[PDB]
RNA sequence: GGCCGCCCCUCCCACGGCGCGACCGCUCCGGGGCGGACUGUCCCCAGUGCGCCCCGGGCGUCGUCGCGCCGUCGGGUCCC
RNA sequence: UUAGAGGUCUUGGGGCAUCUCAACCUAUUCUCAAACUUUAAAUGGGUAAGAAGCCCGGCUCGCUGGCGUGGAGCCGGGCG
RNA sequence: ACCUGUCAAACGGUAACGCAGGUGUCCUAAGGCGAGCUCAGGGAGGACAGAAACCUCCCGUGGAGCAGAAGGGCAAAAGCU
RNA sequence: GUCUACGGCCAUACCACCCUGAACGCGCCCGAUCUCGUCUGAUCUCGGAAGCUAAGCAGGGUCGGGCCUGGUUAGUACUUGGAUGGGAGACCGCCUGGGAAUACCGGGUGCUGUAGGCUU
C-alpha cells in the first residue's frame, strides 16, 4: 500500500441498454384495463 | 396594559409551518454570509439561541460581522418618529440571503457587457428600465366570426 | 395655496452685525468686488466679513506655516478674515506673505523681521482683485470650549463630552452612574 | 384599436381642507397644489396608478391638439431661475430649453403633445396652469364623472372642460 | 427654377386584404413492420399505449421565407 | 354540536329459544369558535434600483489553513 | 413590579376596576456533556389476575413528557434510563 | 438500464396490499476464540461464508387512501378609495381598483450531486 497506493479506475465497457424493469403504464393502458376489467364483469354475470 | 415579555404576541411568526416541524435542513447552516451582504430576518421556534426579537422579524438589514454560529446585522427600526441603525446579533437559522440584491447585481452585470457589445458593435442599446408604456395601435381580426353578444341574466333567488 | 412657510426666511448674515465703521468700509469694497466680478473667492471674503468672532476664530502662526509648506503653496498670499496670532512654539518663522484684518504685535513682528510682508485687506484688493494666487485660510472653528459640553449627554451610555461642573475634585459629579460600584457606569 | 394615449391633461378640482396624506402627496408630486392647477402628464403605469390614488381630487383626459395650443399660448408660463415669466418671445425658451433643440413655441408645443425624448425637461419648464373657474359651472365635483359627477378619466371630454377654464 | 393640379406609365417602402409554393414546430381524425405490458370472450380471443419508419390530414395567431394580385386625400425636402 | 343509515367484540339493559334497544365501529348529514385551524386575501411593513459602483494587477496579516487555501485590509490602473 | 393567550383591525405599537389565567418560587439536578432507548393510547394473547399487578407480539406523528400558568418548540429529541 | 457509500431538496419520495428482481452489491444467514455487552451473542461487538431472495431493498401494479399540481367554486366571499346613494334601522346597491377558500372534476406519483461497481 506505502509503495503504491494509486487507484486505476475500473476501464468502462460500452454495452447493450437491455431494460431489466417494468416500464411505467400509459394513461391510455390505465384506462383501457378498467373499461375491460368493467366489461368482463357484466359478461361474466351475465353468463352466469 | 399589556405586559413587556419579549415573545408576547409570537404565537403564529415564531411558529414552524405545518407539516414543516422536525430537524432543520443542513442547507441553512452550509450558507455562507459575508461582510456586506443583505439578509431578511425569520425567526424560527425551533433554535431559541440567538433568536431575533419581533420587531426585526420581516426586516431586512446588512452583514458587519461573522462570527462561530451568528451574525452581526445593521437593521433599520422605526421608533416614535425616527428611524435608526440598530445593530443585532442573529444566529444563521435565522435569516436567509435577500434575493432583491442578486438581481440587482445579475443586471449589473448584463449592462457591463451590454455597453461592451454595444462599443464592439458601434450601436446603441437602451440601458435604463422604463415603466410599462401605453399599448400600442394594432389590429384584431374576427376571422369572419361574429362577436357574441352577452346580456345580463335574470336573478334568481337560490337557498 | 397647500404649501408651507416656517422655512421661507432664511436665516444668515447679510450685513455685519457690528457698527466698526472700518470693517463697514471693506464690506463696502468687497460688495462691489463680489458683483461685478465673477470670483467666488471675493464671495467667500464677503461673507467672513459679515461673520461674528465666534465664526471667526484666531489663526496661529505655526498652523498657517503648516498649511503654507505644503507643495505648490510657494510665493501666495495667506489671507485670513481674522487674527493672527503668535504661536511660541514654533522656532523659526519664514517669510510669508499674509492678509489679515488683525495681527498681534509679536505676530507682525516675526513675520517682519523674517522678511514677509503684512496686508490689509484693501491692499489686497489692489494686489489681487480676483483672488488670484491666494490661500484661503481659516482658523478652527470647533476649537474653543463650549463644543466640549455640546452632543451627546454626559449621562448617556458612550458619551464623552463634559459635563457643567462647578469645581474639579473627588467630590464632584464622580459617584453614581460614573461607577459600577455605585449603582452603575455607562 | 387605436394607440391608448400617451398624454394627458389633469386638473385640480378640490380644495386643500381636509385632504389625506397620501393624496396630499401625490398632488404635489403632480405640481397640483392649488384648485384649477393643470398640468400635463406622460401616461404610463408609474403614472396612472399615481392618478388612481388622486381620483376624487382630479378630472382629468386626452388633450388634442387645440388644447395644448391654447393652454400654452394664452396662459402658457415658464419657469426661469425658479421665477413665473411670461412667454412673450421665443428667446426665453431658448435660452432655457435650447440644449435640447427647443427654441420657439412651436417646438415646446411639439414637444408636449407629440410626447417624447425631452418630454420631462419641456413639461417641468412650464409652470403648473392656473386656470379660472369653468364657465357654465360644473355638474357634481364630488362624485366620478361616469356617474354623473366630475372626478377621474374623462377620457376626451376634457378638451369641453378646457374650452371653459382657459 | 421647383411643387401641385389629368393621362399611359415607373421604382422602393409602410399598412391592410386575397391567393400560390418552400421550410420549421405541435397534433392525429389516420395507414402500413419491428418489441412490451392488458382482458372471467384469454391456447383458435380481443384490445392498449411505446420506440425506428416513411406517406395522408390539420393547426400554429392565422409561424419564417419568398412570389404574385387588390386597396391607400399612404410616405420617399410630394421617387423617376 | 343535530339526524337518520349499515355492521358487530358487547365485564350492558329490558320484554320474553331468544328479540328489540343502548354501547362501539364505519360511511354520510345539520349547525359553530376572540382566547381553534389545513387554506387564505385587500390594505400593510422591510430592503434594493451603482461611481461608497463594476472590472483588472499587486502588497500586508501574528487571524483561518492540505494547498498557489480563505477572509479582511492597503496600494495602483481602466470604464460615464 | 412582572409573565401567557386574546383584545389588537395579518409589520411593530395600542386603552378600560376588558376577558381567561400565573408570579415573589423550585432544582447538586430538573445545571453540563455522552451513550442507549421511545412516549400517551389501543388490539391480541398468558396460573392464580378480575375494569386496573406483571410478561409477550402488533399498531401508534407524538394524540405523552419536558415542575410550576399559557403559548411556541422538540422523537436513534429538548422526553426516559 | 440499475446498485452501493456519503448526501441536497424533504411524500410527485408516505401508507396498504399484489407481482417481478439478470449481474455486482446491499442484506437475510452461520458462529462466540478474541474485542465488547447482555436475564438471554435477541440487540450491540467480534470471527465468518454452507444456504436463500422468503424478508428488508429496488422496479412495476391498484377506476387504491394520502400528497403535489391544475380546473371549478368565482369575478362569488371579502376588501383600498368615493358620494348631500338607498333604507326607520339591520344592512344593501353603485363608481374606482385588488381579489380568495371547501365540497365537486381532472393530471402526476421523486429529481438529483460526489465517489466506486454491475449490465463484458
Amino acid at each position: 500500500i506505502r509503495e503504491n497506493p494509486v487507484y486505476e479506475k475500473k476501464p468502462k465497457r460500452e454495452v447493450k441498454k437491455k431494460r431489466w424493469n417494468r416500464p411505467k403504464m400509459s394513461l391510455a393502458q390505465k384506462k383501457d384495463r378498467v373499461a375491460q376489467k368493467k366489461a368482463s364483469f357484466l359478461r361474466a354475470q351475465e353468463r352466469a | 396594559t399589556n405586559t413587556k415579555g419579549k415573545r408576547r404576541g409570537t404565537r403564529y411568526m415564531f411558529s414552524r409551518p405545518f407539516r414543516k416541524h422536525g430537524v432543520v435542513p443542513l442547507a441553512t447552516y452550509m450558507r455562507i454570509y459575508k461582510k456586506g451582504d443583505i439578509v431578511d430576518i425569520k425567526g424560527m421556534g425551533t433554535v431559541q439561541k440567538g433568536m431575533p426579537h419581533k420587531c426585526y422579524h420581516g426586516k431586512t438589514g446588512r452583514v458587519y460581522n461573522v462570527t462561530q454560529h451568528a451574525v452581526g446585522i445593521i437593521v433599520n427600526k422605526q421608533v416614535k418618529g425616527k428611524i435608526l441603525a440598530k445593530r443585532i446579533n442573529v444566529r444563521i437559522e435565522h435569516i436567509k440571503h435577500s434575493k432583491s440584491r442578486d438581481s440587482f447585481l445579475k443586471r449589473v452585470k448584463e449592462n457591463d457587457q451590454k455597453k461592451k457589445e454595444a462599443k464592439e458593435k458601434g450601436t446603441w442599446v437602451q440601458l435604463k428600465r422604463q415603466p410599462a408604456p401605453p399599448r400600442e395601435a394594432h389590429f384584431v381580426r374576427t376571422n369572419g366570426k361574429e362577436p357574441e353578444l352577452l346580456e345580463p341574466i335574470p336573478y334568481e333567488f337560490m337557498a | 395655496v397647500d404649501i408651507r412657510h416656517n422655512k421661507d426666511r432664511k436665516v444668515r448674515r447679510k450685513e455685519p452685525k457690528s457698527q466698526d465703521i472700518y470693517l463697514r468700509l471693506l464690506v463696502k469694497l468687497y460688495r462691489f468686488l463680489a458683483r461685478r466680478t465673477n470670483s467666488t473667492f471675493n464671495q467667500v471674503v464677503l461673507k467672513r466679513l459679515f461673520m461674528s468672532r465666534t465664526n471667526r476664530p484666531p489663526l496661529s502662526l505655526s498652523r498657517m506655516i503648516r498649511k503654507m509648506k505644503l507643495p505648490g503653496r510657494e510665493n501666495k498670499t495667506a489671507v485670513v478674515v481674522g487674527t493672527v496670532t503668535d504661536d511660541v512654539r514654533i522656532l523659526e518663522v519664514p517669510k510669508l506673505k499674509v492678509c489679515a484684518l488683525r495681527v498681534s504685535s509679536r505676530a507682525r513682528s516675526r513675520i517682519l523681521k523674517a522678511g514677509g510682508k503684512i496686508l490689509t485687506f484693501d491692499q489686497l484688493a489692489l494686489e489681487s482683485p480676483k483672488g488670484r494666487g491666494t490661500v484661503l485660510l481659516s482658523g478652527p472653528r470647533k476649537g474653543r470650549e463650549v463644543y466640549r459640553h455640546f452632543g451627546k449627554a454626559p449621562g448617556t451610555p458612550h458619551s464623552h463630552t463634559k459635563p457643567y461642573v462647578r469645581s474639579k475634585g473627588r467630590k464632584f459629579e464622580r459617584a453614581r452612574g460614573r461607577r459600577a460600584s455605585r449603582g452603575y457606569k455607562n | 384599436v387605436p394607440a391608448e394615449p400617451k398624454l394627458a391633461f389633469v386638473i385640480r378640482i378640490r380644495g386643500i381642507n381636509g385632504v389625506s396624506p397620501k393624496v396630499r402627496k401625490v398632488l404635489q408630486l403632480l405640481r397640483l397644489r392649488q384648485i384649477f392647477n393643470g398640468t400635463f402628464v406622460k401616461l404610463n403605469k408609474a403614472s396612472i396608478n399615481m392618478l388612481r390614488i388622486v381620483e376624487p381630487y382630479i378630472a382629468w383626459g386626452y388633450p388634442n391638439l387645440k388644447s395644448v395650443n391654447e393652454l400654452i399660448y394664452k396662459r402658457g408660463y415658464g419657469k426661469i431661475n425658479k421665477k413665473r415669466i411670461a412667454l412673450t418671445d421665443n428667446s426665453l425658451i431658448a435660452r432655457s430649453l435650447g440644449k435640447f433643440g427647443i427654441i420657439c413655441m412651436e417646438d415646446l408645443i411639439h414637444e408636449i403633445y407629440t410626447v417624447g425624448k425631452r418630454f420631462k425637461e419641456a413639461n417641468n419648464f412650464l409652470w403648473p396652469f392656473k386656470l379660472s373657474s369653468p364657465r357654465g359651472g360644473m355638474k357634481k365635483k364630488t362624485t366620478h364623472f361616469v356617474e354623473g359627477g366630475d372626478a377621474g378619466n374623462r377620457e376626451d371630454q376634457i378638451n369641453r372642460l378646457i374650452r371653459r377654464m382657459n
